[PDB]
């Protein structure tokens, strides 16, 4: 196929950049708060017995 | 009766210090269990550590 109408390639980029652009996000806020587990929502079992304890 | 106050105090101290060793809820040297296990491998194999009470 040779559309003028629509391209999946840029579609694939656009999806590895937005899965890299969200390993970032995580990198960057495990980077700004200096912990792995620093919110509920990374993982509840750890945080919240880290909470209690 | 000083040196016998002396003791009871001394071990009072040591069932505290026994009773008060505890992490996340359970505890490998106040004797509540017999063992602890944590994983060791993805498969689900464990780590075993016995408990030995003090």
């Amino acid at each position: 196929l040779n559309s003028i109408n629509t391209n999946a390639g840029a579609m694939i980029a656009l999806q590895n950049l937005n899965g890299t652009n969200s390993e970032l996000t995580t990198v960057q806020q495990r980077i700004n708060t200096g912990k792995k587990i620093a919110s509920a929502k990374d993982n509840g079992a750890i945080w919240a017995t880290a909470k209690n304890q | 009766n000083a040196l016998k106050s002396d003791f009871d105090s001394l071990r009072d101290q040591i069932e505290k210090a026994a009773t008060n060793a505890k992490f996340n809820g359970v505890s490998i040297a106040d004797g509540s269990t017999t063992k602890l296990t944590f994983l060791a491998n993805s498969d689900g194999s464990g780590f075993t550590v016995n408990a030995k009470t003090i």
